[PDB]
């Protein structure tokens, strides 16, 4: 899909989702495609036309570099959106890591991020359940909870693990957080089941 | 009762006057709640089809 030249191989995410005038039904689009296939005479003028409507998707398509999350080769691409679905992992010759090399999960893998499963509001464990509450409410409750067991059993009994799936600044945070906060040093991460030997 | 000509006009601040232009704009609004409906679905219906979208890339870039 990423080295195609046109769009014959080309991701069903873009397909139908791209541009415009490529949302028309392929029944009243393929009519339309004949029409300007028989009325054009120089392709120069309708050249112009499609690069017009090139401008036209730039408004709508946001395409930023990421990394993939998955695992850890770091692959690098542009992720090209409309709104907040994901319409094409583009990667990008200047890519360190892979260049135009990709996977299944870093081309096609992003759906999680705008699956309905996501959790959108802090939870907050109430009796038997698990209660959507306010942002404020659930850090005031963590906080003093962790004031609590801080100040009663001493900071040595606080672990905090993060997340190797997460930024450097996350890891950064959370050793922070233990030492130039809490001041405990039980700290880990999937490294030591994954890369700690 | 004497002669008495001058007119103490009411004292009508900023703010009284935008509250009474605001409700008479909605009541305008409220003349033509059905008009400001069509429009709405206007805008929705040009949005869904693009066209809305197909301007917003022209004007954009
Ligand atoms: C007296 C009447 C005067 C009218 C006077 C009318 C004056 C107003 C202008 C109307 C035409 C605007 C431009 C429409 C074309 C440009 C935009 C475009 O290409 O947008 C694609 C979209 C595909 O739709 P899809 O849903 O498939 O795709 C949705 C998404 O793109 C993907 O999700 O086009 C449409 O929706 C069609 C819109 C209406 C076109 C009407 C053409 C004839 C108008 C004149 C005759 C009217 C006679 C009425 C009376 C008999
Ligand atoms: C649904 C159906 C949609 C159908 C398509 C509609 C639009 C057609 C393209 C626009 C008109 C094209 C025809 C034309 O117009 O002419 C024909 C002639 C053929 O080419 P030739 O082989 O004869 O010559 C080649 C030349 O020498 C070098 O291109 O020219 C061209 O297509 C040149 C097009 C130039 C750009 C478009 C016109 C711009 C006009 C000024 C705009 C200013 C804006 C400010
Ligand atoms: C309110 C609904 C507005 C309908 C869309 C307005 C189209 C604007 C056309 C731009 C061209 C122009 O104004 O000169
Ligand atoms: C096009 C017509 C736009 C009219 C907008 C009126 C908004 C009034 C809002 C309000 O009365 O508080
Ligand atoms: S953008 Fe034009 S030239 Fe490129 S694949 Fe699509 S139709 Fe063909
Ligand atoms: S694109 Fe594939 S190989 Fe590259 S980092 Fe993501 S999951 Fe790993």
């Amino acid at each position: 899909s990423t080295v195609c030249p046109c769009n014959a191989m080309m991701e069903k995410g873009m397909e139908g989702e791209a541009g415009y005038l490529t949302g028309i039904n392929n029944e009243t689009l393929r009519p339309m495609i004949e029409i300007t296939k028989g009325v054009e005479t120089g392709y120069g003028s309708i050249l112009a036309i499609s690069d017009m409507e090139s401008a036209m998707r730039d408004e709508r398509i946001k395409k930023t570099k990421t990394v993939c999350t998955y695992c850890g080769v770091g692959c690098s691409f542009d992720v090209w959106t409309k709104g907040r679905d994901i319409l094409k992992v583009e990667p990008q010759e200047e890519a360190p890591a892979n260049g135009i090399s990709t996977c299944v999960k870093g081309k096609f893998g992003w759906d999680f991020v705008n699956s309905e499963e996501r959790l959108t509001k802090p939870l907050i464990r109430e009796g038997d359940h698990f209660r959507e509450a306010e942002w404020e409410e659930a850090l005031l409750l963590i906080a003093s909870k962790f004031t609590e067991l801080k100040e009663a059993f001493g900071p040595d009994s606080l672990a905090f693990i993060t997340s190797s799936k997460c930024t450097n600044e996350e890891s950064y945070l959370m050793q922070k957080l233990a030492r130039g906060v809490i001041g405990t040093n039980n700290v880990d991460n999937c490294s030591r089941y994954c890369q700690s030997p | 009762a004497k002669a008495i000509k001058r007119i103490q006009k009411i004292e009508v601040t900023e703010e009284d006057q935008r509250k009474r232009d605001l409700r008479e704009i909605e009541d305008a609004l409220i003349d033509h709640k059905e008009a400001i409906l069509e429009t709405l679905h206007m805008l929705g219906h040009m949005n869904e089809r693009g066209v809305l979208p197909l301007l917003r890339g022209l004007f954009g870039q």
